[PDB]
């Protein structure tokens, strides 16, 4: 049994991207095109009742590129406790500079000290830094006046936002046995039906 | 926080909330002035420039009114006049200010 | 873990069924009288401002998996004269309407089942001093969650038990930088014969006898802002079971569970006191505490933080508790939530536990 | 003088060129919540179901123990909503249906915003969201417990600690709808 | 391929016998993956 | 438009026009008894002994996200 | 730009669900108003999309033997071949490249009459997209896709009547080109024999309403 | 069914409900069945 059918299939049924949840949270939506993040009110919308995403970005409809949808799902149950605390500095160095220092964990209560595979809980951290620089350059409105048939006056904007992020992952301490990390390859007490 | 009570934790607590961030918002409300008055467009060039440009070379500019305001609202409340001495060192930036 | 944790019938009249006292950390006995002061407190019932309140309270189970399994409480109180009142309290557990489907041309007539477990209780409060009050309460519980099948009998298993409290209030007393006040409460609960869940007295569950001893102290500054601190001590008064043997491997188990087992409730209550070759440090072990903070801001809001802990060796309920209350012009409301510090999974945890009251009727002064 | 002592008609346009150290004045004082006002209130409905429910099934292979249920029927059914301000500072919304969904459609935000001049900016109980504007490092939306917001002149401290009742799912889509990948093996074939 | 030679609880006496002698610590596979890495490294070298 | 009967310690889904994706049946306790991935409108065998535990919770997950819950006696 | 190592990964990731592999990519968009280089009288709306990237994916695990790290598997070969074998099959690389002119259409003047022959009635769309890809299943693969549309709409504005209401007419001109050569796993020698899928469509629809008679239709 | 409402208020309403339905068996594979429920509910609008 080593011959394997592996495949896709799309399913779209009516304009718009199922994202397979409903009623999903504001600001939770994050798509991406190529590696780029896009922007919620140029490239695509959200009708976040329905679970719908429509990509407006006329290029990217014609593209073939395959197009990441992340959100946040409420429409869970059975799940384990899930803490999540953090904190996030947000200095400011001068009028078009800022830089942060995001701190966030992620601990997950196991319901017994048994994780089995498959439903394994997490003690993840990950710290970051941030900057953002976004200047005017009327340097470039000046080129571009220098253009043909140019007489613009809009102001021409640069923006630069750089970040770096560590993830230091960790298994609660209530799923470990004997003070190890323990997942449940087969305890045999769901065997026997 | 008493500011009748010279204890270090009452002082470093009175001083950190007249910094942080009454004296801040004055500050920037001053700053916001001085960048309108700089950006003003009621220099005359027929006659000589003032060397300071001033309001008025009437619209009582408010972020100046502002930035009183917080500097009022730092000397008192947050000054702490124990035994004829200050014990808030902020208060004279607060002063300055207004 | 949980090392031989105290079995009783009817678990569910431990449950805090109110969210101002889940709020607080699961505890009532000290606290300020209020509406729900039956289940903690009814002594304080004579110490209410208002002279009539009726109380609804919904404490929901499993929430993310099902809907209609809640814990609901009514309550109801009248303080006739400035020294007595008389209350009546009803908790429902349920897990809604079930239908018993087979497939069988499902348009075919179904039966409902609604597998429940209530208590009904009335208490008497009376005050003997001006700062000291008593009350004695008589509960009914029913207990009806089989659903009946071939071969298994559904009936209901009844009992009655018996509730003595004592509450002390202190007059307002000036300090130093406020003028606070100090609150006492005892509560024996849950005092009656044996409920036998199969009707048959060989196989007879205690009913958990419970006791109650708190108190707590207000610090009232500004006469628009209080701060009322109350700690809460509980001691199920129920026997122990044997453990891993307490001197023919599994005879020794059978003999002692059989000896167990054979213990009247009168005797169980004192029974569960001592039983130990050990001190007071030893017994410390099966009480459980809380500690609860609630800020009050002009009668009309209140925030409160509470923190329960039972030992680990039994029962494992260790949590924080958050809480709100808001005051329109007569209509009080109550949420909490949980956020529990036990490695066994709360029951309660991801829930929001409502309270609604209404105070009508003449208003008391407070002595 | 006139301006100090404040009781003369007209003391108060003149206290603003005096020096502060020489009088108080309360338009820039607060309390704890900017006024005493209550204006936290309920709208909609709760029911109370009390009664008895009677049951009788003749199947007589059932034991005559079991000839009829009767219990008693309590049900709610809490339609609940608050809004409110407590002392123009305090901010209550908060929601309660028990006929709603599993456990997120009830809500409950208290929302704590002094003024701009306070080291604490903003206090925030209940349901809660932690947005950031990164791409590596991703918020929560739907979370329950407490964010707090310091300013201490342009550094920004925001801390929350919460339970989070939501799960990140992903999914890929190509020309519109979404794709779903699929694994078979040779043995796996539609049987039967 | 994990193979362990077993060691026999001894039986003959009473029914109840320790959980330490029912679960000896000899009888107990602790294997580290880096070294089945290894053997399979080892036998990348070995013909079949 | 959604039924589960229990007949003889088995349960029986039944949906009109609506096909399932998956079903996970839950005790009272919240514990997970069962879970299928690959529902096919057809019967469940859970294991019978339940330590005295009658009502089940089964929770339905359809083509969409929609979600079915349903409250039974297992008989 | 984006480089990621291995470990990485978001908070609610498990064990088995965190970056097993490191990244690097890139995505350059440009988008041009190329309208605005020509007089604004006769206004064209001529916008111009260049998107440029890729993204190289070096697995942790050796992709052959599927549970070796590749770096202890490349230390323990002691063949020069075998070692650029398994360095250079473990690699996935993508790139990208996409040039959109859709939307080509003039706009009308502030106060023009509109006729049938008028050239404001069409709109014209070119899309190019080339995705190159080579990783342990496949050692070349080049995908094309090219997309002319014209299209034209006109409403006329006013035996039986036999002027048209309104003439409805677009082309579209699909050609799509897949290069698939599957790799050998073992040796970078030869490869297996390249597999073209071509999808070359010319398309045309056209349309007309016809309002002959008051009732008729 | 029956129901009977009673205003007590322009806030409060309370409402007697009886439904009793009963069953009866035509083939035997079917048991008899009666349902009865009764008794009262009170509504609170704010
Ligand atoms: C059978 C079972 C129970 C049904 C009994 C209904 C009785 C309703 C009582 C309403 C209540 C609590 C309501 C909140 C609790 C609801 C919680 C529900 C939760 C469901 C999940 C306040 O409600 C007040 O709301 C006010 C509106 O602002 C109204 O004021 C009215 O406006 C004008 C009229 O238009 C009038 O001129 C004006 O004088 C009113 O002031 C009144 O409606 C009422 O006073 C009780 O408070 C007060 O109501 C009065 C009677 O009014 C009661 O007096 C007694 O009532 C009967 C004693 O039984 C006796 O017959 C009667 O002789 C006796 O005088 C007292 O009790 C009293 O303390």
């Amino acid at each position: 049994n080593k011959f394997l059918l592996r495949g896709k299939y799309k399913s779209s049924g009516s304009n718009g991207i199922p994202i397979g949840a409903f009623n999903v949270p504001q600001g939770s939506v994050v798509v991406t095109a190529a590696g780029r993040v896009l922007v919620e009110g140029i490239d695509y919308s959200v009708d976040y009742q329905l679970g719908r995403v429509q990509i407006l970005d006329p290029s990217l409809q014609a593209s073939n590129t395959p197009i990441e949808v992340s959100l946040e799902n409420n429409s869970i149950f059975g799940q384990q406790t899930r803490r999540f605390m953090g904190f996030n500095i947000e200095h400011k160095i001068s009028d078009k500079f800022v830089i942060g220092g995001t701190y966030l964990k992620m601990t997950e209560r196991p319901f017994t000290q048994k994780s089995t595979y498959g439903q394994e809980s997490v003690n993840n951290t990950i710290f970051g830094f941030n900057g953002n620089y976004s200047t005017e350059v009327p340097f470039l409105t000046r080129l571009a006046n220098k253009l043909p048939n140019i007489d613009t006056d809009v102001p021409s904007n640069l923006s630069i936002r750089g970040e770096v992020a560590f993830l230091r992952p960790d298994a609660p301490k209530a799923s470990d046995f004997q003070g190890e990390a323990t997942i449940y390859v087969d305890d045999f007490e769901g065997s026997q039906s | 926080c008493s500011t009748k009570n010279n204890t270090f934790v009452n002082r470093n607590s009175h001083a950190l909330s007249t910094k942080y961030n009454i004296l801040y918002n004055g500050g920037l409300g001053l700053e916001k002035g001085l960048q309108a008055i700089k950006a003003n467009d009621q220099d005359n060039f027929w006659k000589m420039l003032p060397i300071e440009k001033m309001q008025f070379d009437k619209t009582k500019n408010p972020d100046f009114e502002k930035a009183e305001t917080k500097a009022t609202k730092a000397i008192q409340k947050h000054s702490m006049n124990i035994g004829g001495r200050e014990r808030n060192y902020q208060i004279d930036e607060a002063y300055l200010m207004l | 873990d949980i090392e031989r944790p105290i079995t009783t019938g009817v678990p569910f009249l431990l449950v805090a069924a109110d969210a101002r006292a889940a709020g607080l950390g699961d505890q009532g006995v000290a606290t300020s009288s209020d509406v729900f002061s039956q289940q903690w407190n009814p002594a304080k019932y004579a110490f209410a401002e208002d002279a009539q309140g009726l109380s609804i309270s919904y404490t929901p189970y499993l929430t993310d998996l099902a809907n209609d399994i809640s814990l609901g409480q009514v309550t109801y109180y009248n303080k006739i004269n400035d020294r007595s009142a008389f209350a009546g309290s009803f908790r429902y557990f349920g897990f809604g309407g079930i239908e018993l489907r087979q497939t069988g041309d499902p348009n075919e007539p179904t039966r409902e089942v609604n597998p429940n477990e209530f208590a009904l209780d009335g208490s008497y409060s009376l005050k003997l001093s001006e700062t000291f009050s008593m009350a004695v309460a008589a509960r009914y519980i029913r207990s009806n969650l089989k659903v009946a099948t071939e071969e298994i009998d559904a009936s209901a298993a009844g009992s009655f038990a018996v509730d003595v409290a004592g509450f002390y209030q202190s007059e307002e007393i000036a300090y130093s930088d406020f003028n606070g006040r100090w609150r006492a409460g005892f509560n024996i609960q849950n005092l009656g014969p044996k409920i036998s869940y199969d009707h048959d007295d060989l196989s007879a569950n205690f009913l958990p006898a419970n006791l109650r001893v708190g108190g707590g102290f207000d610090f009232i500054f500004d006469d628009y802002n209080k701060l009322g601190v109350s700690l809460e001590l509980t001691k199920l008064l129920v026997p122990t079971p044997p453990g891993p043997g307490t001197p023919s491997q599994s005879q020794a188990d059978e003999a002692n569970y059989k000896k167990y087992k054979d213990i009247g409730w009168v005797s169980g209550i004192f029974k569960s006191f001592g039983d130990a070759p050990g001190g007071f440090s030893e017994e410390l072990k099966e009480i459980t505490y809380s500690a609860a903070a609630e800020y009050m801001y002009q009668d009309a809001f209140a925030m409160r933080l509470g923190y329960y802990h039972e030992s680990p060796m039994k029962g494992a309920k260790q949590f924080f508790s958050l809480g709100a209350g808001f005051k329109y012009s007569m209509i009080k409301v109550d949420v909490s939530y949980l956020f529990s510090a036990s490695k066994v999974k709360n029951p309660l945890e991801n829930t929001l536990r409502f309270s609604l009251t209404f105070n009508f009727g003449d208003k008391y002064e407070t002595y | 003088m006139d301006a100090i002592d404040g009781k003369k008609t007209g003391a108060e346009a003149a206290k603003k060129d005096l020096l502060p150290r020489y009088y108080i004045n309360s338009s820039l004082f607060e309390s704890i919540f900017g006024s005493n006002t209550i204006d936290v209130k309920p709208t909609g409905s709760v029911e109370m179901d009390l009664g008895v429910r009677y049951t009788k099934q003749d199947n007589p292979a059932f034991s005559p123990r079991n000839r009829s249920s009767l219990t008693f029927d309590f049900d709610q059914r809490i339609s609940m909503s608050l809004m409110g301000k407590i002392g123009t500072r305090l901010e209550v919304n908060a929601n309660y249906d028990t006929q709603s969904t599993f456990a997120f459609q009830n809500l409950f935000k208290l929302a704590y915003t002094p003024s701009e001049d306070d080291i604490i900016q903003k206090v925030e109980v209940g349901n809660v969201s932690m947005p950031l504007n990164s791409t590596l490092i991703r918020g929560a939306q739907s979370l329950f417990g407490v964010k707090t917001q310091l300013q201490f002149g342009r550094t920004t401290i925001t801390g929350v600690f919460s339970e989070q009742k939501s799960q990140t799912k992903s999914v890929v889509a190509e020309n519109g709808g979404t794709v779903q990948n699929f694994d078979l093996y040779a043995l796996d074939y539609d049987n039967d | 391929q994990v193979e362990i030679p077993l060691k026999v609880t001894k039986t003959g006496g009473s029914c109840s016998i320790s959980p330490d002698l029912v679960w000896m610590d000899d009888n107990s596979i602790d294997l580290a993956l880096d070294l089945l890495t290894r053997m399979k490294i080892k036998a990348m070298s070995i013909d079949i | 438009s959604f039924y589960v009967s229990v007949k003889d310690k088995t349960i029986k889904l039944n949906s009109t026009e609506d096909v399932m994706r998956e079903v996970s049946i839950f005790d009272i306790s919240g514990k997970l008894l069962y879970n299928n991935k690959k529902v096919e409108n057809t019967e469940f065998q859970v294991s019978n002994f339940q330590s005295g535990n009658q009502v089940l919770i089964v929770k339905v997950t359809l083509d969409n996200g929609n979600i079915i819950t349903k409250k039974i006696v297992f008989n | 730009g984006r480089k990621s190592t291995i470990g990485f990964g978001s908070l609610e990731q498990g064990a088995n669900e965190r970056d097993r592999e490191d990244v690097q990519q890139y995505n350059i968009v440009t988008n041009l108003n190329l309208g605005k280089l020509l007089p604004k009288k006769w206004g064209i709306n001529l916008p111009f999309n260049y998107a440029i990237g890729e993204e190289v994916i070096t697995p942790e695990y050796d992709p052959f033997n599927q549970d070796i790290k590749l770096d202890q598997l490349i230390r323990e070969t002691t063949d020069q071949a075998e070692k650029d074998n398994i360095r250079t099959r473990a690699i996935d690389y993508t790139k990208r490249k996409s040039i959109n002119f859709i939307g080509v259409r003039k706009d009308r003047a502030p106060e023009q009459k509109p006729h049938v022959y008028d050239i404001e009635n069409f709109t014209f769309s070119q899309s190019y997209n080339q995705v190159e890809r080579h990783d342990y299943e496949v050692a070349d693969y080049e995908d094309e896709q090219s997309n002319s549309a014209v299209n034209y709409a006109y409403t006329f504005q006013p035996n039986f009547n036999y002027l048209p209401s309104n003439i409805s007419f677009n082309t579209n001109i699909l050609r799509q080109s897949n290069r698939q050569q599957f790799r050998e796993v073992e040796v970078e020698g030869i490869g297996l024999d390249p597999l073209y899928r071509r999808n070359f469509a010319f398309n045309y629809q056209y349309g007309f309403g016809f309002n002959l008679t008051k009732s008729l239709k | 069914k029956l129901t009977a409402d009673y205003s007590f208020s322009k806030n409060l309403t309370a409402i007697f409900y009886y439904d009793h339905s009963f069953s009866k068996a035509v083939i035997s594979t079917s048991f008899p069945l009666t349902n009865i429920r009764s008794g009262f509910t009170l509504r609170y609008n704010f």
